[PDB]
Parts: structure tokens; C-alpha cells; sequence
């Protein structure tokens, strides 16, 4: 038995890599976490011999931390793997951004002498840059998962891109639920304050899941952030609010100046 | 239907463009009806459906 | 006339989405930036009506702004879209991800009055995030071109997995060699000092492009950066120095607790 | 030899064939030893005879 786990992005059906489209319709068993059915069903088409791992999320509103919901589909995976089955993991996107899943299957695998990897694929970071004409290189990008930004200490690049994950759970610290309150995002609203004003600019984004589908690209001032309607698949892009200061300590060493920048 | 039509707009290209080009003629040819084609073109989302956390950092 | 500028990932052939794929089959024309010519070759057996836009390139230890490289090629792509070609851009990666080509041939696409989209690509970071089987969202993410983080003012935060893309010109001004020097990379060595040791480990990377090629993953101290060898597909990881510490400051605004955490 | 690298980039049967047996595999779609040594020594210019991002 082995294991790989692949993406299949964001859009329905095509934007999936080539070979990983290959690896599903090979693989003696599938376990999927897809956007919505029009995903599930172009997947089962695919391959028949699925099993869906959103099963092992909280159901009925129960009360169930999300750590256990993620041990058991690792090991749900594993006990295919073990069986002997040629197993693929597909999970919307890409499988190892902004996703344990995947990396605790692989590293279980391996420590259990399993052949396993991890395809690439299109995450909803590689959708924004496109949706939005923005090239992560032009001035820098940093990504933090929302909730880690407030519980622990990170200091953002003002003149950078700045992303929030996971921004409609910020400041959820059970992990038993399934979005936060106003309150939790106004205090992220005042942290976010160290470096960036309250009329700064924001983008609530959303990359589309069906091909007839637009993307959601809600420009508002940070204050509103709040008052926003947010899902759990919608990411906070905080464009620059700072002008970049030239490294003169720096240029100096390179024995040279702004005017000499090609 | 609606799911068959989907997957394959998606995938394919050439049909992608003929849907940019004009929605509800290549819609209406792939068999939507006017509530699914209603749906499409206001963006409702959800009622398509009718007719993704992985992760935290608590560390 | 139209665009789209598509990607065909870093691994020959299976890397590319499908949709990406489907464009190219049924484009009128197909202008190419790919890193090698197997590629190069399935790319022409895809749709043989391709001008390689690797001829704007300098030619012949001849002194040339890259700047002055990608104007010429917009400028191509763009001829081929104003004569009425269904255009495609097919770019290695993704075709948005520090490449200002396309961003600069949808701009000025749309601003002639053309249809202009960009198709997301897999990534020499989301290759990166697979093949060392590191999640960005872990500790958060960073990302800069080398030598605009040599040139301006930028403040990484050391908790996070830092990178530098385009390493190995790292502080090359001119834009007209093609690879950097020892001194230069040293500079690095002694900025990157305010944060890391100079013993810290870090991570020169590159992506393989064939099927049969294992991926560059060296390990080294920081100090031992200005005597690597580098090349132009090379990316440096830069892990944390520092593990996540608790933000007492908004945890007791949440009202809250580490203990609390879930 | 850029038909099989095609194929195999392309094809997941025929990679998880080549990753039980690169030797094998590649024999059996017809590479030299010199082909085939240059694989496994990873030697990628034998078998083969960027930047457009600033500031
Ligand atoms: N369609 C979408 N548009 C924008 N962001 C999205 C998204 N789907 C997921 N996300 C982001 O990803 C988080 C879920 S984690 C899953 C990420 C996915 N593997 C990827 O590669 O993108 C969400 O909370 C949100 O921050
Ligand atoms: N195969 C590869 N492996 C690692 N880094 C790579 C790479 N190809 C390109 N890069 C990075 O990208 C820089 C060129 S900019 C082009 C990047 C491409 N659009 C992408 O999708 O990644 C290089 O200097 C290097 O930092
Ligand atoms: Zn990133």
C-alpha cells in the first residue's frame, strides 16, 4: 500500500494538474474533502471507490474539536494504506497549503514504511494573485492563518501583501465552532491597528468554485471588517499601507543608489 | 444535467469561450431551465445547489 | 482577438490543469517561456503554432535591460492579439507568480479594449510546500525577491518560513548579468544577520522540471551562502529562528488564556 | 527519449511503474545506457544536448 495526495484547486473539474487527475482515476481508493457535490460528483465519475472524509466533521452540532475531526481522517486514510490499497488523498486546492491533513498522512506513512508523497496543486493563494492582477513579487506577500496571528506573536511587513486565512474563525480558540463573533474581529480590527489605519482598504476574496461563477472581490475600510458577511472559505487581503524606504545602509555596501537601480 | 453540463465547461476550453461569448444561448442549448439559468445569472449559489477548514492555529 | 495567459506548472507535461492545457490545444497562437526544450517540444506537439519568446532575451554577451526583454514580448503577444489571434501566454508556473510578462499583457490587453484573463498555475513555491512537506500555514509564510529585500526596507518576521526567489542575482543592479557575485550574496549574509544566526540552517531550493530528476534540497548554514552554487531557477528557504511565542497582550482582550486554547 | 519523458510526466501507471523499477521501465522504452546512467547520476545537461521578475 502507498499513499499520494493531490489537489483538484479550486474550479470544478478543471483545474486539477494533469497527472494528478491521472493518480485519482488509477487509485484503488479515494478519500475527498471537495468544495460542494458538483466537486463530488465529477470525482466519483472519476473514480468510483470514494470515501468522503467530511463525514468525520462535527455533525448534528455536536461539540467536537477539530484536532479530532483531522486524527481521524488521518487515520482513516492510514487504514486503507496499511490494507495494501494504493490510496489517494484529493483535497480541494492544494493539498499541503493551509492543510495538516496531508502532511500528518504522509509523515505517518512514512514512519511506518509506506511510500508516500504530495502532488502539487492550485491553492485559493494562486487563484487571488490571478483574480486580483496581483504579482505576489511586486512588493512582497506573507500569508498568517487569522487565528495564529492573534494568539501568537507576528509582526506584518506593511509594504507587503498581507493574507489572513481562516479569517470568518479569527479568534475562535475552542475550535468547535464553526465561525466567531463581531467582537473577536473588532479586537483583530484594533491589533491590525498597529500598522494599518481604519480606512485602509481591504479585500474580502473568495475564489470561485464553479466555472459560472464569479469570484467575490469585496473592497471595504478595515473598520467594517466586523460587519462583514464572511464564509469559511472567504480570505482578508490587507494591501500595503506603507511606501518602501530605501536600504541606504544597504546600497552603500553595494557601493551604489536609488539612480543607479536599473 | 446541470451537474453534466458544469463539469464539462470546466474542463473544456472551446466550450468556456462559446459561454463567455453568450451564456444563456449555450446554456438554454445544454438543456437549463430558466430557474437554473435565473440562478446563474444572479449568482445565487445556493440555489443551484438546491435544484473547507483543514487546519487551525492554536499551534 | 483575446488572451489568456496560462501556466504549465515546473514538471514536464502532468503539471499543467487541465483547463490550462484544453487553451493552449485551441488557441489560434501560442507565444512560450518554458524551462527547457522537452517541454518546448510537447508544447509544439500540443499546438505547433508557437513563437518562444526566449529570443527577446539577451542574445550574444549582449548588455540588455531586462526591462527592455519583457517589453518586447508584451509588445509580440500583444501584435498577435490586435490582429484578432485567440492569444495564449503559456508561462512556466504560474503565469502571474513573479512574472510581470502577462500581468503587464492583460493590462494593456484590456486597456486596448481586448478580453484578457489569467489561468492560476502550480508554483515553484507550491512545489517547495510538497517537496519538503512544510505547510505554509504552520508558523506563516514569506515571500521576496532577493534583491528587493537588499535594495528597500523589509522586516521578516522570524517565526515564519522565509523566502527569497531569484537568489542568485541577489543584489544585481543592472538587470543585465545574469547571476550575482560572493560579495554580494555576503551582504545578504551580514543584513539577514539582524534575525538569523549565522549558523542557521537554510535551504537552497529548485523545483525539478523532468519527471525523472529529483528536486535540490541542500541544507546549509547561513554563513556558507556566498560559496553555493546557484542558478537562475534557485530559491532560498530560510526556516524560523524563533518558535511561536503567546500574545498574552490580545489573549487577555479575548479574555482568555493559553490553557484555553483548544 | 523526450517522447517517454512526456508520457511518464504525464501518465501516474507509468510513473508509480517507473518508481518500482526506474531501470527497468526505461529499458523498456528503448533509452541508451548512457541515457539511462545520466538519469541516475542526475545529470540533466547530458540529457539535454527564466527570470522575469526585477526589482
Ligand atoms: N474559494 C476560496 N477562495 C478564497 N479563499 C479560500 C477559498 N477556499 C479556501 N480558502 C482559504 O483557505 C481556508 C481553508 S484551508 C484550505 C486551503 C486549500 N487547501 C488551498 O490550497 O487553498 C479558508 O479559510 C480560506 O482562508
Ligand atoms: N524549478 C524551480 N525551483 C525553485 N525555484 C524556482 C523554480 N523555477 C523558478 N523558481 C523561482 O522563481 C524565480 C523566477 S520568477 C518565475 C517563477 C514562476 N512564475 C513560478 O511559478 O514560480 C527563480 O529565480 C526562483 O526563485
Ligand atoms: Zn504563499
Amino acid at each position: 500500500g502507498s499513499l499520494v495526495c493531490v489537489g483538484t484547486g479550486l474550479q470544478l473539474a478543471g483545474q486539477i494538474s494533469v497527472l494528478s487527475r491521472s493518480y485519482i482515476e488509477h487509485a484503488d481508493i479515494v478519500f475527498s474533502l471537495l468544495p460542494d457535490g458538483f466537486s463530488q460528483r465529477w470525482l466519483t465519475k472519476l473514480n468510483p471507490n470514494v470515501i468522503n472524509l467530511q463525514q468525520f466533521y462535527a455533525q448534528n452540532g455536536e461539540v467536537k474539536n477539530r484536532r479530532d475531526t483531522y486524527e481521524q481522517m488521518v487515520n482513516a486514510i492510514l487504514d486503507a494504506v496499511r490494507a495494501g490499497k494504493k490510496t489517494v488523498c484529493a483535497l480541494y486546492g492544494h493539498p499541503g497549503v493551509f492543510a495538516c491533513v496531508s502532511h500528518m498522512a504522509i509523515t505517518r506513512a512514512k514512519a511506518e514504511g509506506f511510500s508516500a508523497k504530495m502532488e502539487p496543486g492550485i491553492s485559493a493563494e494562486a487563484c487571488l494573485w490571478a483574480d486580483l492582477g496581483i504579482d505576489p513579487g511586486n512588493s512582497g506577500h506573507q500569508s498568517f492563518e487569522a487565528s495564529q496571528f492573534m494568539f501568537f506573536n507576528h509582526v506584518p511587513d506593511p509594504t507587503t501583501h498581507l493574507l489572513l486565512w481562516q479569517i470568518a474563525i479569527a479568534g475562535e480558540h475552542t475550535l468547535t465552532q464553526f465561525h466567531t463573533s463581531s467582537d473577536r474581529l473588532q479586537i483583530l480590527v484594533e491589533q491590525l491597528n498597529q500598522w494599518y489605519p481604519l480606512d485602509h482598504e481591504v479585500v474580502i476574496y473568495e475564489a470561485a468554485n464553479l466555472p459560472i461563477q464569479a469570484p467575490r472581490i469585496e473592497r471595504l475600510p478595515l473598520a467594517n471588517l466586523p460587519q462583514a458577511h464572511l464564509m469559511p472559505i472567504s480570505t482578508l487581503l490587507i494591501p500595503p499601507a506603507k511606501k518602501l524606504e530605501y536600504n541606504y545602509a544597504i546600497l552603500a555596501k553595494l557601493g551604489i543608489g536609488p539612480e543607479d537601480l536599473g | 444535467g446541470l451537474s453534466d453540463f458544469f463539469t464539462q465547461l470546466g474542463q473544456d476550453a472551446q466550450l468556456m469561450e462559446d459561454y463567455k461569448q453568450n451564456p444563456e444561448a449555450v446554456m438554454r442549448a445544454h438543456g437549463l431551465t430558466d430557474e437554473q439559468i435565473n440562478a446563474v445569472m444572479t449568482g445565487d449559489m445556493e440555489k443551484l445547489k438546491t435544484l473547507d477548514v483543514i487546519s487551525h492555529g492554536n499551534g
